[PDB]
RNA sequence: AUUAGCAGUUUCGGGGGCGUAAUGCUCUCAGCUGAUUCUCAAACUCUGAACAUUUUUGGUAAGCAGAACUGGCGAUGUGGGUUGAACCAAAUAUUGGGAUAAGACGUCUAACAUUCACUAAUAGAUACCACAAAAGGUGUUAGUUCAUUAAGACAGCAG
RNA sequence: AAUCCAACUGUUUAAUUAAAACAAAGCAUUGCGAUAAGCUUAAAAGCUUUUGACGCAAUGUGAUUUCUGCCCAGUGCUCUGAAUGUCAAAGUGAAGAGAUUCAACCUAGCACGGGUAAACGGCGGGAGUAACUAUGACUCUCUUAAGGUAGCCAAAUGCCUCGUCAUCUAAUUAGUGACGCGCAUGAAUGGAUCAAUGAGAUUCCCACUGUCCCUAACUACUAUACAGCGAAACCACUGCAAGGGGAACGGGCCUUGCAAAAACAGCGGGGAAAGAAGACCCUGUUGAGCUUGACUCUAGUCUGAUAUU
RNA sequence: GUUUCAGGUGGGGAGUUUGGCUGGGGCGGCACAUUUGUUAAAAGAUAACGCAAGUGUCCAAAGGCAGGCUCAGUGAGAACAGAAAUCUCACGUAGAGUAAAAGGGCAAAAGCCUGCUUGAUUCUGAUUUUCAGUACUAAUCGGAACUGGGAAACCAGGGCCUAUCGAUCCUUUAUGUGCUUAAAUCUUAACCCUAGAGGUGUCAGAAAAGUUACCACAGGGAUAACUGGCUUGUGGCAGCCAAGCGCUCAUAGCGACGCUGCUUUUUGAUCCUUCGAUGUCGGCUCUUCUUAUCAUUGUGAAGCAGAAUUCACAAAGUGUUGGAUUGUUCACCCACUAACAAGGAACGUGAGCUGGGUUUAGACCGUCGUGAGACAGGUUAGUUUUACCCUACUGUUGUCAAUUGUU
RNA sequence: ACCUGCCGCUACCAUCCGUUGGAUAAUGGCUGAACGCCUCUAAGUCAGAAUCCAUUCUAGAAAC
C-alpha cells in the first residue's frame, strides 16, 4: 500500500472480504493489466515456462504486484524484445484491506473516537497466495532461461517473504510436459487456438474427426 | 481547585481545511494539503483518500462538529458524506497552522520567481544578481497576487521597471570561441541546455557557435565552460539583445 | 465476480485496402456466438470429510475488546521452568523407607560417564518467555547438479 | 510618552479575588388621585404615611459632550377593541319514579383585532443585476417582523491568527497607528468620545538599579555549642543498590553487586514521605442551590355565584 | 366588604422528576421489542456500538377453494409498426412471479387467469418456538359445532414459509328467562362471571425539563484527566531491490514503483496500577546517562585540483552560547561561535524555587441559551503548607572494643 | 550619617599553575597462505584515536 506499512497486511488474517454487493464502496485495484509482452503469439512458439511462487504464504499486495509487474517489463528491452514474453501473472488481488481510521494523528481527544465501532472502511485490496501458489508465470523461447530468471529475480524483491523461483519442464500455460506434449505433435491428437492447446479426444471424438483432424499441429 | 492533571483544552489538528459558507453558515472539512489540489484539477483518488475525515465540521481549529439539524438547513441534507464532497468541489481553501507558514513562504517564492526572469543593469546589457532586481522591484514598489498567472506578473513588474531603469525584456545573443579538441564537451553540455545557431565547426581553426539565451543567462553560460574546460574562454556579444522571450508577450 | 488470446461471423459499428465505386471481398478493430485460458468468495455451491492450547470475530496491533471447545487460575499448595496466579510434573491428614515425574547432572546445586560432528562469534546455551526480519558473506561444514581435462585442462608466466 | 477600562469621591468577596465589579449624580421608562400604586400579616391589623405627582413606589442605563437608527412576527406587558368561537360553579329548561342524563344560557381569562422595543429581544439567506464577469445600488422571493443606519474594531469582543500594512527593536506571537464580507462589533442589552481621577490592565523611553554578567564582603538574630526547660506531626515491620519477574516503577522476593560499631552538622534523591475517606471524572434509581413555555400542587390575585340583603 | 363554592391566572412559593446500553462520560447511534443472510467453527446454543438488510405495516383480495393456463428470455414470420404497440409459431427447469427485506418453498403450482365464496367463524384439548421449559407474539396438531370450494378424494385455525406486536388496574363493548346488592320486594343503578377492544416502541408495561465553575454526600481505579505498562497505526530513524536523476555513468551523492526492520524523543490505541489523594504545564537550577556524532581527535569515500562542501567509520573523551517576541515546550528572527547535534532519567527536577499559564470562587466581552447558565473562545484579579524520622548524599567525630600487647 | 581606611575575606573585578609512557579501535600496511596466482588475515606482524590502561592528581580500606 500507500497509507500504511505493508506488514501491517503481511499475513493473511481473517475470512476473505471481496468487492460484491454487500462492499461496493471498495477503491479500484492497483493493477488491472494482467499482460506482458506478445499474447497472440502460439504455445507452439514459446516452449519454456519459467515461474515464479510464493515460497510462504501470506497477503502479497496489489501494489507490490505492480511493482514486479514492471520490473519484468523493465527486463523485456535491455534483454531481447517483447516477442520473447508472455505473462498472465496468475495472481489477482480479490481480498480488499479495511482500514479503521483514526482523527487524531495529530490532534488530541480523551478517548472520544475510540473504538465505539470499530468496523474498517475499505481501501486498498491484497492477493492472498500460499507456500506454493505461482504469482508470476513467463513463458518464452528457450534462448532465455537467464533473462527471465532474471527479471523474476528482480520482481522477488518487490515481494513480502521468501521467494522460490523454477524453471518448468511443461511448455506454459498447459498440463503436458515436453516430452508428452512433442509426442502428441508428432502424433496428430494436438490442435490450437491462439496461445492455448485444445488437444483432440478419443472419448469425446468417437466418430467425428473432420474438424479436429483436419487443424492439427 | 488544584488538580492532579490538566484540564485538556487542545483540539486543534494540523491537516489541511477546505471552506464553504452557505446559508449563514460557515462549513469546513479535513482533507490533505496536496490531495484538494489534485481533485480540482480532475485527477480521481476515490473520497476515502482526499478527506482524512468524512464528517463534516463547523471549525476544524476549534473541532466543532457540524449537526444535522445545521446541515440540513443549508445544503437539503444531512448525510455528512455527500456534505463533504460538495464542500471540497465547490469550497476554497482555508489555511490551517501548517498552511499559514506556506503562505508566508509562498509571498517570497513569487517575487523570487517573477522578478528574476527578464532584467539587466542600466548601461549596457550584462547578467546581475536577483537580490539587486527585487531591491528595484520594492523601490518602485510591487504586491505579489496568486490570483495572476507568475508569468503575467512578470509582464507587470517589468512595466514597472521598464519606465524607471533600462533593461532588457528579450533575449540576448552569444559567440563562443571554442578549441577543437577540449570543447566538445562544453558543447554537449550547452546544446540541451539553450538553442545553438551559426554552428561553424572547424580542425584547422577553432569552433565557433552562437546561442540564444536570457539576458541573466549569460553568466550561467559562461562559468560552466571555464571549470569544464579548465581553461578561460572568451565570452562575445553576437548581438546586444534580440526579439522574443518576454518582449512577444506571452 | 475477473484475465487472455483463437475460431466462425468478417458485407457488419468504424478506419481504410481491393475491381471506376457499392450491406460486394478480406484484414486489424468493436459488437454477436463457439470452444479453450487466468483467477475467485463470511453474506456462492455440483460435491463434501474429520489465563493457556486449538477454533475464532472486530482491530495495524495490544499484557486490547468479544465468542466456541477443553484444561487450568480464582479456590491450591508441592517438585520443575533462576524469579513468576494460570506453562510442565503433579494435586495437598502426619511420618519413615523405596523407586520415579517434570526437570536437571563444571561450580553455585542433589546428580555422570563414554562417543561422532558443528561453532573461531564474544557468540551460544530450560518451550510458554522476554524478541528480530527482508537482504548480503571467496567464514566454515556438508550436500545438489552441470561443464571442462593427458586432444595438455585449471592457475601463473611466455608468444 | 501612549493604549484599554471605569467619569470622579465612595464601596465590596471578615480568613486566597479591592477590580474594569458595585455605587454614584446625570439620562430614561413604568404604576399610581387615596377604598391609590407598592408592600406586610394565618387572622385581626399594619408599613410606605409627620407621605400626595418638582411625590412615593418599581425598573433600566450610568458624569459631561455627541448621538441614540430600523423592526411589534416571536415572548412578555397593555387596550377607549370585535365575535359567541371557548367558557366553570350557581341558576334555567326538557326526559325520567328519582339518583341522573341532555340541552340551551354564559363571566373572566383564552383564541381573535389593535398598541407597545430608553419592554425581553432581533437587525439574514437564496436568486438575477451598471457588455464592471470585481463592487451591486436596483429588483425578486423566502425565512421570521425588519435585515446593521451613524459610529467602532484582530478592540477586555476576530476562530482562521503569530491577519495584512506602517511604525517602535539589532531582532518584537508584544505595543501603537491604519485596513476591516466583522468566525461571532454596533447604538440606554446603550454606541462613539473623553479632561480630571485610578494600591485597576498594557507598551515604550529617560533616569536609577546586585535584576543580571557574577558574585564577594560586612552586621544583628537564628542556626550552631552549653545550662535550664522541652513539645508535635508521623509510625504495619522497616530501612544499601542493580536487574529479573511480579498488580506492567521493590526495602523485603529471585539472582547479582556487597556489607563492619555508635553518633554530629548540613541537605532535599527516594521512602510512589506527611497533611485530606479526590473539589476533577464517573456511578448511585444520593442530595441541595438556582432556572424555566418540565410533572404536580399552592399563597395571593381576577371574575362569577350563594348568604349577609 | 366579608363568608363559602366555582373557573381563570399564579417558578412569587412548595414537592418532585429529569431512562438504559456505552472501548470513561457526553455529542452521536440503538446493538432497548422484533425479522432474513452472515459472524457461528457440517446437531442445538453462542458475543461485540461485527458485517449486509428489514419490521410498527399492506390486502374483501394480495383471504378460502375449484378449474384451466404457463412464466423471464430468445429466434423466425405478420399493412401502418421502426430500437419499442399488437398477432402468431418454435425453443424456453423457472433465469419469472408470488404485498414488502433477505433466505427458503413453489410449474397440469404456491405463478397467471376465471368462477364461486367468506375457514379472516365459534367452543375445547395438546404441542412448538423464546424458555424458567413462565407469560407474550407467531406457529403447529387434533376433536366438536357452523359453513365455503370442489365431480370427489381433499382442502380451508386468514396471507407459500420465516417479522409485522402488548400484563395488573381502570374504562368500554359483546354474552346470559346469568348471579349479587346480606330485612323483605318490584323497578332502575351498580358490582360480579366469561370473551374482546382502549397500551404501555425504555416494547414483562414509572406521572416527569434544565442548570450548578456556589456546590454537597456515599462510593468507584468496575471508569476518564498525568506517569509508567503492553502496542506502534501515526511521528522519528534505518535497511534491501533498482526504473531513474546525476552532460557520460543505477548505487560520488541521491533514488521511483515496491518491500523489510527498528525506536518509544510524537499522537493515538487500551484501561493493567493508582480516585480513604503518586501535586498537572513551562522556565530557572543541577546531576547523570543515551547515541541516532553538530563540533573537536584519528581515519576512509567523493562529481576531493585548490579552498570549500557533502558521504561513511572508530569514537559520547571535551564542548554544544547571548538575545527580541510568546506562559508557552514548540515556533520565528537577530548576534556570536569550532559547533551552536538529537535525546532519556515518574513527558528527571514544586517539603528545590517561581506560579507566567491550565486550574475553584469575583468580574468583563463575544457567540449560544426563554432562563439558570454554557464556551475544548478572548480578557483581568486570585493562599504554593510540613523534614527534627529513615535512608541516600555532603562533610565531622569515633570504634577498628587486639587499632592484631599499649601509645 | 558621610569621607578615608589597614588586618582579614574576596574577584577572568586581581594573580599563579594544569604531565608522559604503554595497549588497542577505525583505518593504512607488512610477511603470507588456504585458492600454483592473489590477497592487511587464516598462523604471524607493523604503524595508529580527544580512545583505553597506567603515569600524575584526590581519598586512604574490619588492608599491610
Amino acid at each position: 500500500m500507500g497509507r500504511r506499512p505493508a506488514r501491517c497486511y503481511r499475513y493473511c488474517k481473517n475470512k476473505p472480504y471481496i468487492k460484491s454487493r454487500y462492499c461496493r464502496g471498495v477503491p479500484d485495484a492497483k493493477i488491472r493489466i494482467f499482460d506482458l509482452g506478445r499474447k497472440k503469439a502460439s504455445t507452439d512458439e514459446f516452449p519454456l515456462c519459467v515461474h515464479l511462487i510464493s515460497l510462504e504464504k501470506e497477503q502479497l499486495s496489489s501494489e507490490a504486484i505492480e511493482a514486479g509487474r514492471i520490473s519484468c517489463n523493465k527486463y523485456i528491452s535491455k534483454t531481447g524484445g517483447k516477442d520473447s514474453f508472455h505473462m498472465r501473472v496468475r495472481v489477482h488481488p480479490w481480498h480488499v484491506l479495511r482500514i479503521n481510521k483514526m482523527l487524531s494523528c495529530a490532534g488530541a481527544d480523551r478517548l472520544q473516537t475510540g473504538m465505539r465501532g470499530a468496523f474498517g472502511k475499505p481501501m486498498g485490496t491484497v492477493a492472498r497466495v500460499n507456500i506454493g501458489q505461482i504469482i508470476f508465470s513467463i513463458r518464452t523461447r528457450d534462448n532465455m532461461l537467464a533473462n527471465v530468471v532474471e527479471a523474476l529475480r528482480r520482481s522477488s524483491y518487490k515481494f513480502p517473504g521468501r521467494q522460490k523461483i523454477v524453471v518448468s519442464k511443461k511448455w506454459g500455460f498447459t498440463a503436458y510436459n515436453r516430452e508428452a506434449y512433442q509426442k502428441l505433435k508428432a502424433d496428430g491428437r494436438l490442435m490450437n487456438d491462439g496461445a492455448n492447446v485444445k488437444v483432440i479426444t478419443n472419448h469425446g471424438t468417437l466418430a467425428q474427426y473432420a474438424k479436429d483432424i483436419a487443424a492439427a499441429n | 481547585m488544584s488538580i492532579f492533571t490538566p484540564t485538556n483544552q487542545i483540539r486543534l489538528t494540523n491537516v489541511a481545511v477546505v471552506r464553504m459558507k452557505r446559508a449563514g453558515k460557515r462549513f469546513e472539512i479535513a482533507c490533505y494539503k496536496n490531495k484538494v489540489v489534485g481533485w480540482r484539477s480532475g485527477v480521481e483518488k476515490d473520497l476515502d483518500e482526499v478527506l482524512q475525515t468524512h464528517s463534516v465540521f463547523v471549525n476544524v481549529s476549534k473541532g466543532q462538529v457540524a449537526k444535522k439539524e445545521d446541515l440540513i438547513s443549508a445544503f437539503g441534507t444531512d448525510d455528512q458524506t455527500e456534505i463533504c464532497k460538495q464542500i471540497l468541489t465547490k469550497g476554497e481553501v482555508q489555511v490551517s497552522d501548517k498552511e499559514r507558514h506556506t503562505q508566508l513562504e509562498q509571498m517570497f517564492r513569487d517575487i523570487a520567481t517573477i522578478v528574476a526572469d527578464k532584467c539587466v543593469n542600466p548601461e549596457t546589457k550584462r547578467p546581475y544578481t536577483v537580490i539587486l532586481i527585487e531591491r528595484a522591484m520594492k523601490d518602485i514598489h510591487y504586491s505579489v497576487k496568486t490570483n495572476k498567472s507568475t508569468k503575467q506578473q512578470a509582464l507587470e513588474v517589468i512595466k514597472q521597471l521598464k519606465e524607471k531603469m533600462k533593461i532588457e525584456r528579450a533575449h540576448m545573443r552569444l559567440r563562443f570561441i571554442l578549441p577543437v579538441n577540449e570543447g566538445k564537451k562544453l558543447k554537449e553540455k550547452l546544446k540541451p541546455l539553450i538553442k545553438v545557431i551559426e554552428s561553424e565547426d572547424y580542425g584547422q581553426q577553432l569552433e565557433i557557435v552562437c546561442l540564444i539565451d536570457p539576458g541573466c543567462f549569460r553568466e550561467i553560460d559562461e562559468l560552466i565552460k571555464k571549470e569544464t574546460k579548465g581553461k578561460g574562454s572568451l565570452e562575445v556579444l553576437n548581438l546586444k539583445d534580440v526579439e522574443e522571450g518576454d518582449e512577444k508577450f506571452e
